This record gives structure tokens, sequence and C-alpha cells, in this order.
């Protein structure tokens, strides 16, 4: 088994550091798929998206919203680059209208027939498939976290009361499963101050966790640091810029497009989102802040 | 009279009534609000000021829309070169839709002109002394920009006609204007006033047809109110009419006594518009 001596730090005032040295994590989501070739995980086409990230200063993936080919585990573990593996996007409520997502079969039991091995099958799909995937990459030295979810409360109907202790679950069986790292995820409702929201970064924190907030900006970054002194945060999700490779003959999304491309000016984002020098601006003029991983690398289908 | 292609030499009405009662012939309306062919004759004709004029005006509601939701675009200008841009709703920045260059002709006794020879010129010759693109429809402004054959810049303050045309809000104000403010004392000058009706902007409305009515008092009396509307009955010697296509005149003549004359524009739910006139008496 490949293995890599390597220790961390989450500082709630300071941020995060690797062998004693403090980094800036200055990361990016990535999707799984390789453009042209479709989904296959295709090892050079794998480590030639890394090569070209790692170009452009990148240190750190997020692998949304899901877990990683190995082969990606292999590069990074090669290259020097850190992972941070998350494991689930929606939990046990399917999310836009995708009635067939494992939004359907993640509290769902496993059959005592069912002879697929893995990770443990006394609970449900959820826990089998988490601890499957920290079962494949537990000695990774390039995976610093691992993600429990992204945005689970978001594009769901029904109430989210159950939500917290979910949550507080899959907490659990990360601790158990592997001790040595700090478990995290990313979620859109801090910043709407969500009272759910406040009770599982607390879960978080009390278990050796690490909050990660998506679409904050520097005044919704501060307030978290106020009101949670305890939380120690980062951009889970950041910027979602909106840009065309090339476009120049207008310098703003502030018009309705008429040639299905947008501005290459960095003058385009979503409505919760933010341009990439703001978003940046944000996170770099905050220790607090350990980094960001913006939406995203790569252009995916 | 001769309202043709509606015109009758017996009795009777062509087609309902109202039908129409003037003709379409001119290259300038009864009011004397110039169509747009007016400006291909200048830019053919006038060899003392410069031409650059823009059709069609660009609101969704009035332009055509051919193959591919393209709007024929169409510009007259004496110039040897057009570049074309778009400027989006909201926009500051405007990027080159397209740029064609004219070629000179000379005739045997020395008279020059330009036509269009260029690949994608119509198929039908006469058609190219102008410009034509196919622009698809989008909320904005369509602007042009006119060069000399040194490929040097033709200035705005140098040029008559719409150089751009943009997409407008609905009716808010009406704008008056006199064409001449000082006239004479002699119970036979005429003041022309050319009312527009624009939004907030003053961008002409290019459909408006808001009934504009006139006060006038003073030393002067209203003679006339047009707006060059073909099958519009209204009385000439009212002090109200329907805009048409945007523009409604009025007609003011003095009187023998040297004195000002007040005239106020007022329509419906619109910001109102005042003129004033001297006249200035006789030795
Ligand atoms: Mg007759
Ligand atoms: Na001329």
């Amino acid at each position: 088994t490949e293995y890599g001596f390597r220790w961390t730090g989450f500082d709630a005032t300071s941020g995060f550091s690797l062998n004693g040295e403090k980094v800036k994590l200055k990361g990016v989501s990535m999707h799984h798929d390789q453009g042209s070739l479709g989904a296959v995980a295709n090892r050079r086409a794998i480590e030639r998206q890394v090569e070209i990230l790692q170009k452009m200063g990148v240190n750190s993936i997020r692998t949304t919203h899901n877990p990683a080919a190995k082969a990606l585990i292999d590069v990074c573990n090669e290259k020097g680059v850190l992972v941070v593996e998350e494991v689930f996007d929606m939990w046990n409520r399917s999310k836009n209208g995708n009635t067939e997502d494992y939004g359907k079969w993640f509290g769902q039991t496993i059959a005592g027939d069912n002879a697929v091995l893995g990770g443990d099958k006394d609970e449900t799909w959820a826990k089998f498939d988490l601890t499957s995937t920290i079962n494949r990459d537990r000695n990774a030295p390039s995976v610093i976290m691992w993600s429990l979810g992204n945005e689970m409360m978001e594009g769901i109907s029904g109430s989210v009361s159950d939500f917290p202790a979910t949550s507080a679950k899959l907490v659990a069986w990360t601790k158990a499963a592997d001790s040595t790292r700090p478990m995290t995820y990313g979620d859109n409702k801090i910043k709407a101050n969500w009272n759910e929201s406040n009770t599982m970064g607390d879960n978080l924190t009390a278990n050796g966790g690490v909050v990660g907030t998506n679409y904050s900006d520097g005044a919704n970054y501060d307030k978290i640091r106020t009101t949670h002194p305890s939380w120690a945060i980062y951009g889970s999700e950041t910027a979602s810029a909106i840009n065309s490779r090339g476009i120049y003959n207008r310098t703003t999304g502030g018009a309705q497009s008429s040639d299905k491309q947008l501005t290459s000016y960095d003058n385009s984002a979503v409505g919760w989102g933010a341009v990439a020098s703001s978003a940046w601006y944000d996170v770099v003029q905050r220790d607090f802040v350990a980094g960001t991983y913006v939406w995203t690398g790569f252009d995916y289908l | 009279g001769e309202p043709t292609p509606w015109n009758g030499t017996g009795s009777g009405a062509v087609g309902s009534w109202p039908s129409p009662k003037n003709s379409y012939f001119g290259i300038v309306d009864t009011a004397g609000f110039p169509k747009d062919t007016y400006y291909f004759y200048q830019s053919q004709w006038n060899d003392d000021v410069h031409t650059l004029h823009i059709l069609p005006a660009w609101n969704e509601n009035v332009v055509a829309k051919g193959s591919g939701n393209k709007v024929p675009v169409v510009v007259y200008t004496d110039a040897a070169k057009v570049k074309l841009y778009f400027t989006p709703k909201g926009s500051t920045e405007k990027r080159l839709i397209g740029e064609k260059s004219f070629t000179k002709k000379t005739t045997a006794a020395g008279y020059t002109y330009q036509v269009y020879e260029g690949t994608d010129k119509d198929s039908t010759a006469h058609k190219n002394m102008y410009l034509t693109w196919n622009v698809p429809w989008a909320e904005g402004t369509i602007s042009a920009e006119a060069y000399d054959e040194n490929n040097r810049l033709i200035p705005e303050g140098s040029t008559e006609g719409n150089a751009s045309v943009t997409t407008t809000g609905k009716a808010a104000k009406l704008k008056a204007d006199a064409d001449r403010k000082t006239i004479t004392a002699d119970g036979k000058d005429l003041s022309y006033i050319e009312v527009d009706v624009t939004d907030a902007n003053g961008h002409i409305v290019p459909d408006a047809a808001n009934r504009v009515t006139f006060d006038v008092k003073g030393a002067g009396k209203l003679v006339g109110v047009d707006n060059g509307s073909s099958p519009d009955h209204d009385s000439y010697q009212a002090d109200n009419r329907k805009a048409f296509s945007g523009k409604v005149l009025a007609i003011v003549q003095s009187t023998k006594e040297a004195g000002e004359i007040t005239v106020t524009a007022k329509a419906d739910g619109l910001q109102s518009s005042t003129v004033k006139i001297a006249t200035t008496a006789v030795p």
C-alpha cells in the first residue's frame, strides 16, 4: 500500500498548515468527466488536468461531489496536490427533480443476500459507500479531509428538521472509520444563517471538524468568524464565474447573450456567486479562511 | 387627393371609411416631415452636406423579421465607407457588425456617383446605390460610422440623418420646437412648431400616436395642425390631432401687432412642452 509521511492542522484564527508550515489552500472544484472522452477515467487525461492546474499554481482539488477515480488519487500522491475527497452531493432527499439520483438510495438498507464488498453493511447505503471510499484511500497522503455532503438542503422539498441528526450520524461514521483526518462538508445555508446549519457546524467543530461554507463573501466570512469563534472555516465552493474561451466583443454578462457564448473578461458570474478577482480578494485578506475551491477548475459536460 | 393605391376617379369611398385622403408619392409628407427616402436623395444629390441615415427604427413592435429573425437594415450615405455597430441594451460598448465600401463611377461628361460592388451586393443593380445588412433583432442600439476615401472619419457634426436607432421606452414626454422663434408682425408670417413624442431619454417613440392638444395664447393664432397621415380625417382647423409615427405639427400665424406667442403642447399621461414666439413690428 502506498503511503506518505505528513501531518496537517486547521486553526480557527490562522487557517491551515502542512507539516508545521502555514499554507493557503489554492484549490479548484473538479467534476469527474474528461471532456470529449466523456466519463472515461483515463489515467493520462486525468494526469494532464492536474498538470494544467498545477501550472496555474493550484495546490488542492475538491472532488465534487463524489469519490474520485483511484487514478486521480494516484496522480496527486505523486504530484503533491492536496485532495479533499467528497463522498456525497445530496443526502436522503433527491435534488432538482432527479427522482433516480442517490437521494433515493442513501437511506435504504442493504439486503442480506447482497454479496457486494467494500464497506460496512449493517446500516444504510450511505454508510457503505462512505466507508468504502475511506477504506480505499485511508493511506493516501494527498487526501487531507473527508467531505460528507454539499448543499444538502438545497433544491429539495419538505422540511429540513431532520438534517442536523443525519449530519451528526455521518460525522460519527467517519470519525470511527478514520481518526487521522478532519471531516467537513460544503454548506450554502450558513450565509443565510439557518438554525440547522448553525447546529450542524457546531457538531462539526465539536468533533474536530472543519466547516466549509459555499459562496460566502467578505462580509459573510466575517460574521461567521464573529458569531462562531470556535469554527475553523474555508470557502468550500467559490466564485462560479461564467465565461467562454476567447470572446471579447463585450466586457460584461450584463446584457443577454445572443451567440450562446459569454465574455472572457472577469465581469461575469451567477447571481449567487462572484467574479474571480472578488472571490479571491475576499479569501486572501483573511487569515481565518484557510482557502478556496473555485467552481470550477475545468469545464464539464 | 390622389391617394393611390387607394385612388378613385368617380364618387364613393375606397376601402373602409375613413379612406386615404392624400398622396403617398411625396419624399416629404404634407406636414414637411421627411420620409426615410429623403436621405437617399440627399446622399445622391446634395454636395454641401454629408449623409448617414439608418432605417428601420429599432423597437420590436415596428420591425420586420425575415429568415432567422433577421431584420433588413438599410443605410443611406454619400460616404466612401461605412462601419456598422451594435450596442446591447444598458451597455456602453459596441461591436462591429459589418463594413462595406462604395465604388466611384464617372460618366463621359464628368458626373460621378457611387455603387456597392462587394461580393454580397444585391443582384438588382440599382439597389446597390445604398447599403443593406441583415441583422438579428435584439434590444439595443444600431449605430454607424462613416469614412472618406482616405479612411478618415466623417464626424457627426458634419452629417445629416439618423446615424443611430435605438430601442425606446414607453412614451414619456412631448418635445416642441419652433423652426423660427421670431416672425414678422404682418398678419401673414408663420411659425412651424414640430412636436415629438419621446421616452424618458428623448428618444422618439416610432409608433406613437398620442393625441396632442395645442394651447395658443398671445400675439398669434393657430391656423393648422397636421401629421401627414393620409387616412386622418380630423379637422385641420382643430387644436388637437393624433401624432403619427412619433410626430405632430402645429402652425401659428402672427397678427399685425408686435408681441409674443405662447404655445403649449399637451397629451394625456405625458410631460408637456412649451415654446414662445416673438413677433417684431414693421417700420
Ligand atoms: Mg374624376
Ligand atoms: Na453629400
